RNA sequence: GUAAAU
DNA sequence: CAATTTGCATTTACCGACAATATCAATA
DNA sequence: TATTGATATAAGTAATAAATGCAAATTG
């Protein structure tokens, strides 16, 4: 049915009010019936399968498979009821210490409780549905990897087993989910059989057997052992073959039903499935910090900015998924479709006789073609999948329900199909609802246009007239999109451009365009977002006109004019012997320098950006393969270009490195009642810290993950603890601090102005630095914009920051090293020796820790006689504060603790922000 | 003839890029008069010899002083070294070239293209008289060009396609014992099984007294190391180094079945050969256990088992119907 | 590796 | 301290990345 | 009596010392 034409014939308003609720409380039993995972449902599938199957007859079908499954779990369910008995007969009074083997001692004990808990059939469904989920994944030909294998099944019993305990604490370590899984891996492998057809080499004839579906292997990579699980090719042919996707797991869907607003972490997005607002991949700190926050109450503006954007509905474009279709239904690939590819194609054996470099570039070759072939593979795959969920969920409301990652920056829920994707999921998508176009509408319009074929550094009165000069162009690729001009696919995002070129064609045939109504998202693009937030952040002149803050009339590009600088000195340069600018002069273009100059200001080394504009050069013709000369020229060149462009920006990125340096080689004084045990040098657990105005505190992880071998029945696996404590990375730190800084700044941004917009009645859709909304509200939209960036950027931001860090690392040492001739190192030693010469120890580090510690806890108490006896009571840190110039103290030596100082605000400038509420030509 | 190289000239050089070189006259005319090379070799007057990492030619000059062969050619790529053998062999009958034994383009051109070095390919019945070939591979990570020579002793495709070539191979002591074990030790890999099957080596010479302890005390009889001291190697600092001579002999076996198969029961060594054929293939254990009638095989560890019983294995996984991509797969396992 | 953002 | 070394801007998602396992050594 | 730390595995995506691509960093 289509739902959307239908609220789209509604005359009246309230007509269309009274439609959307009704379906809205009929559609809350299929958003029930699509949110819920199937394990129990599963089983009776099976069942009723293998029971009407053994009437009618066998076969080897899809039927065939779910029969064969169910047969499976028939003959594993005696197996675990087995295990499960044999581990509770354990529990009385534990005899034997050691005896039994080794299995009581070391997993009987261990995972006793953890399987008693969980249903058998439950869990056999679980590593079943897992085991037939995952194949080829991993660099696996035809299997998976046991060490993923063993965790992801953990990892569905602690899901289910949460699931279940939610309807009637603790979460298990990682080795017990690793045992689990591996008991419950080599049960299936001992109990897995399926029936096979084979030649036989001495007897030329079929010869039918029957062998175990999965059996455990090894295999090597580059002198490294690897666990991996086989899966026979019966097996995977039969997977192939079911279907696409219908028995494994679809967990992840856009919605029906209006998303239940955010309260608190816990709860939020889709209704019977737990969600969490920061996608903490591995790291316990920023979970709890982030439970701290909420449970003070300092996030409301994040929950309301999220309630905004994913409180917008969405429809699947019609023209557009038919033409899509029609481009599928061929059989090939188009312009952005990879397409599909049928065999596989390898060069014919080589004589063993041959020299060996021979057979060297035959394993290249079919290394290559093996890897070009399964990426085809695997990109047909993902597109038909999206045009699955496309074709499912056409002409209905979608809801997209967001998260944010640990610096603030918002994601939808639903993975495959989501308005961030590509081109083609791009096109694909509109709103729900409908506005009145109004006397703005069609300027927009033909604007948005006129920016999705590259021309956005134009003046509008320009975009306009070349969008008007194009009026047959738009009428002949809309009347007929397929075979026809083909303009649409020469845009620089093409199927974006065929949606406006078709709502162009629409409103061009109304006699009246006023009163057309477009369900057509129109992007406003923020032009150098981050060069902006370091403009408003430092508060210079020259870099905030260079990018467009300040009011004017006329595009101001910086990758325009950072490319005219680097042609102009290549020219120069190119007058003796430069045959890199021969080859190099005139093909140089926006993209590389703006890459390029984009992400300089994060800290990009040579290498990346070699990288970056090797990239960015490949289908410039200069070459296929080997372009790193030509990009090691172009990256030297640019960076000399650049190195005086930008100056306010890079103070702000030096202070903020080095203030990262700073405080992740640190260490705290409380939580060192345990002493580091090396002596001298301690273990650093700090990490950057930092709060937003918005209030969500980011903890930047960067830890320096140890993995082990942990025991399992199948194999040792090299795994790592996610709970475990460990330091912090010395490298990752300061080398996020300014990206992430950055990143979080204009996810802020974003976010008040979604909440701004969403009080003021609008839909609005974000794609981190770019905001969505219809073709007639722009004009609102865009002063909330400008509102909000000048309440967000209205205060000094580095100077709340360096308070922050002052306030939380209050009481924070450093060691470092000081010259022996110097006086206070003599009254240094002088203390410490006083201190420490009768109680025993050698002036041990730990020591003076705790005493400042100590003098910590007595001096800062208001107690008088505690202060009093501080006052009595001098530690080196305590008598280390004179001087406020501690680099310039130090400028053989005795180690000692140093406070924790960080360095001056660099200058800010004197620059009105404010001024940039005329600037129309800054964020579009 | 031909002036020998001294201390002196050796402590001149700064690099030797980790390769470690013997320098005394006496080890060597000793380690010739024990190894017999001129019972194998007929005619060493007429004896073609291709000579790999000469490094500091001592070696190269008494050769070519006691045997006067047809011709001795040294294969050299570090600069310092091959400066040095340019000025102390200046006009010299001793060939010096400047060309990196790794690559296999070098052997490619030298003998097919340049046609400057040119062996005649004899029958794979007995040693190549007419051809001999000595390398000095003491690197410390340079274990890998060793074993990619071993394997092409089997493939016969680098230099055995001219027969049964003889090499004199400097190798580092954990090299040779690793490549020198027997059944049984604990020192027993893949490596020492492709030796066996491919070859029979015998160990000429040791640096280290105590490092005897490592290989088997049985065939020390029958090799009869020779033992120098290690300060008569010039880097003096360093690990013990080996002398190993290697033979080709004649095989009737398939090597890319063979191969896998002693890789894949390699990886699990200590195991018993009851639950480990299961490493193989899906449902190859059932199969070897019914095919099998020796149990003693199937009581034995991999390590325990020679060359004749993986041989045999391999030809029992032949005949197994539902055998696995041994070939099929054609080497491709990861591409990361 | 491919896509998405600076 | 001058000489040698290490890694290479941040993020999300998806597929085929994710240095890893087994056996012999040392210690609590 | 376990519990850790050490080492080989494969075998071209090498090693070495040269000369960086350039900080920014150990370290000997
Ligand atoms: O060029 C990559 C690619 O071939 C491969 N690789 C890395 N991650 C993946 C992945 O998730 N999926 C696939 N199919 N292939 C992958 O490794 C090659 C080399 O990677 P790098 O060593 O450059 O490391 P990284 O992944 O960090 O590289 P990049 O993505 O930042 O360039």
């Amino acid at each position: 049915i289509n739902f959307f034409e239908i609220y789209n014939s509604l005359p009246t308003l309230e007509e269309k009010k009274a439609f959307e609720s009704a379906l809205n409380i009929f559609n809350q039993d299929r958003q029930k019936v699509l949110e819920n995972r199937a394990t129990e449902a599963a089983r009776e599938r099976w069942k009723h399968d293998f029971e009407e199957a053994k009437a009618r007859g066998d076969i080897s079908i899809e039927k065939n498979l779910n029969v064969k499954l169910w047969k499976w779990y028939n003959e594993m369910l005696p197996l675990v009821k087995e295990e499960i008995n044999h581990c509770r007969s354990l529990l009385s009074e534990k005899l034997s210490d050691k005896k039994g083997l080794n299995k009581v001692d070391t997993n009987r004990l261990g995972y006793g409780p953890y399987l008693t808990l969980i249903d058998p059939g439950k869990m056999c469904v679980i590593t079943i549905l897992e085991l037939l989920k995952l194949n080829s994944t991993g660099g696996v030909i035809e299997g998976m990897r046991t060490a993923r294998a063993v965790i992801s099944v953990g990892k569905a019993i602690e899901m289910e087993f949460r699931s279940e305990q939610v309807l009637k604490k603790i979460l298990w370590p990682q080795s017990i989910r690793a045992r689990i899984g591996s008991v419950l891996i080599s049960m299936l492998i001992q109990v897995a059989k399926v029936s096979v057809q084979g030649v036989d080499p001495v007897t030329k004839a079929k010869v039918h057997g029957e062998a175990p579906a999965f059996a455990h292997g090894y295999q090597y990579h580059n002198g490294s052992k690897l666990g991996v699980l086989k899966i026979h090719k019966t097996l995977i042919r039969q997977l192939n073959g079911e279907r696409l996707i219908a028995s494994v797991q679809p967990q992840l869907l856009p919605m029906l039903v209006e998303p239940k607003p955010w309260v608190n972490w816990r709860s939020g997005g889709y209704h019977y499935t737990q969600s969490t607002l920061l996608r903490t991949k591995d790291s316990p700190e920023q979970v709890a910090y982030l439970k701290a926050a909420s449970d003070n109450g300092d996030i409301d503006r994040v929950y309301d900015g999220l309630n905004v954007l994913g409180r917008t509905p969405w429809t699947v474009n019609r023209k557009v998924f038919d033409v899509v279709s029609q481009v599928w239904n061929k059989g090939e690939g188009f312009l952005d479709i990879p397409g599909a590819q049928d065999e596989m194609v390898l060069p014919p054996a080589p004589p063993k006789n041959s020299d060996p470099s021979i057979l060297r570039a035959w394993k290249l070759q079919v290394k290559t073609i093996a890897n070009k072939f399964s990426s085809d593979r695997s990109n047909r795959c993902d597109t038909n999948y999206k045009l699955e969920i496309a074709r499912a969920f056409l002409g209905e409301k979608l809801y997209f329900p967001h998260n944010l990652d640990f610096r603030g920056r918002a994601y939808p829920l639903s993975p495959h199909f989501n308005h961030l994707g590509n081109d083609m999921s791009r096109g694909l998508l509109i709103f729900w609802h409908g506005k009145k176009l109004g006397p703005s509408g069609l300027k927009w319009l033909k604007i948005h246009l006129s920016n999705l074929f590259g021309f956005d550094k134009l003046p509008l009165k320009d975009r306009v007239a070349f969008t008007e000069s194009h009026l047959q162009d738009i009428k002949d690729s809309a009347e007929n999109p397929l075979t026809g001009d083909r303009w649409w696919t020469t845009a620089d995002k093409p199927w974006q451009a065929l949606a406006t070129c078709f709502e162009l064609n629409e409103v061009m045939k109304m006699d009246n365009p006023e009163e057309f109504i477009s369900h057509q998202p129109v992007h406003q693009d923020g032009t150098c977002n981050g060069l902006q937030h370091y403009a408003a952040l430092g508060g210079d002149v020259e870099g905030a006109t260079q990018v467009n803050l300040v009011p004017s009339d006329k595009p101001q590009d910086v990758y325009a004019h950072v490319a005219r600088l680097v042609q102009k000195r290549l020219e120069i340069a190119a007058e003796k012997g430069d045959e890199n600018a021969k080859i190099l002069k005139d093909k140089i273009t926006r993209k590389v320098v703006k890459q390029t100059v984009m992400t300089n200001v994060y800290g990009v080394t040579y290498v990346g950006a070699t990288f970056q504009i090797a990239k960015q050069l490949s289908p410039i013709f200069d070459d296929r393969k080997e372009s790193l000369d030509f990009s090691k020229y172009l990256t030297k060149h640019v960076f000399s270009a650049i190195r005086e462009l930008f100056h306010s920006a890079h103070l702000i990125q030096d202070w903020l490195g080095e203030s990262a340096k700073r405080i992740s080689k640190s260490i705290r004084l409380d939580v060192d009642e345990k002493s580091f045990k090396n002596g001298n040098k301690p273990d650093f657990m700090s990490s950057v810290i930092w709060t937003t105005p918005l209030g969500l505190p980011i903890v930047q992880p960067y830890r320096e993950e140890s993995k082990k071998q942990v025991e399992t029945n199948l194999q040792t696996v090299f795994i790592s603890d996610p709970f475990a404590v460990n330091p912090v990375n010395a490298r990752r730190q300061k080398a996020g601090l300014p990206p992430n800084f950055i990143h979080s700044l204009d996810a802020s941004h974003m976010l008040l102005s979604a909440a701004e917009c969403g009080k003021q009645g609008l839909d609005f859709a974000s794609v981190h630095d770019s905001y969505w909304t219809h073709a007639s509200d722009i004009d609102t939209m865009n002063v909330v914009l400008r509102e909000q960036f000048i309440k967000l950027h209205e205060v000094d931001l580095v100077l709340r920051l360096k308070e922050e860090f002052d306030q939380r690392y209050k009481n924070y040492v450093k060691i470092g090293k000081l010259k022996r001739s110097t006086d206070l190192a003599q009254k240094i030693i002088r203390i410490r020796k006083d201190l420490s010469r009768k109680l025993g120890r050698s002036t041990t580090l730990a020591d003076e820790i705790y005493f400042e510690k100590k003098r910590q806890e007595l001096l800062n108490s208001p107690l008088i006689e505690d202060r009093n006896v501080g006052e009595k009571m001098v530690t080196t840190v305590s008598l280390f504060e004179d001087i406020t110039d501690l680099d310039a103290l130090e400028l053989s030596g005795m180690s000692v603790l140093l406070p924790l100082r960080l360095p001056e605000i660099p200058p800010k400038g004197d620059f009105d922000v404010t001024v940039l509420r005329n600037s129309q030509y800054f964020f579009s | 003839s031909v002036p020998i190289p001294g201390i002196k000239d050796i402590s001149k050089l700064k690099f030797f890029y980790g390769f470690k070189y013997l320098w005394n006259p006496t080890v060597y005319n000793k380690i010739f008069d024990k190894l017999d090379l001129t019972k194998t070799y007929k005619h060493p007057e007429e004896l073609k010899v291709l000579d790999l990492y000469p490094g500091v030619g001592i070696q190269s000059a008494i050769f070519y002083n006691k045997y006067c062969p047809r011709q001795y050619s040294l294969l050299e790529k570090r600069s310092s070294l091959y400066k040095f053998l340019n000025a102390k062999f200046e006009g010299s009958p001793l060939q010096i070239l400047k060309r990196d034994p790794y690559d296999w383009s070098t052997y490619s051109n030298l003998i097919d293209e340049e046609r400057i070095f040119v062996p005649e390919v004899q029958s794979s019945d007995h040693i190549n008289d007419k051809f001999l070939t000595v390398a000095n591979v003491t690197g410390e990570g340079s274990e890998g060009l060793i074993m990619q020579w071993l394997s092409c002793i089997g493939n016969k495709n680098w230099l055995y396609r001219f027969g049964k070539v003889k090499m004199l191979l400097w190798m580092p002591s954990t090299t040779a014992r690793k490549l020198l074990a027997r059944p049984g030790m604990h020192s027993r890999s893949k490596c020492s099984v492709v030796r066996e099957a491919f070859t029979d080596t015998k160990l000429i010479a040791i640096s280290d007294a105590n490092e005897l302890k490592g290989f088997d005390s049985q065939c020390i009889e029958e090799w009869d190391p020779i033992l120098f001291s290690a300060a008569e190697i010039w880097p003096t600092k360093g690990k013990p180094i080996a002398l190993v001579e290697m033979d080709p002999i004649d095989f009737d076996f398939d090597v890319d079945n063979w191969d896998y198969v002693t890789r894949h029961l390699m990886i699990l060594k200590r195991t018993p050969l009851n639950t480990v054929m299961d490493s193989l293939g899906h449902g190859g254990q059932q199969y070897f256990n019914s095919r099998i009638t020796d149990k003693d095989l199937l009581k034995k560890c991999p390590i325990d088992l020679t060359n004749d019983e993986f041989i045999y294995l391999t030809k029992l996984f032949m005949e197994w119907p539902f055998k696995p991509d041994i070939l099929m797969d054609f080497v491709d396992m990861y591409q990361t």
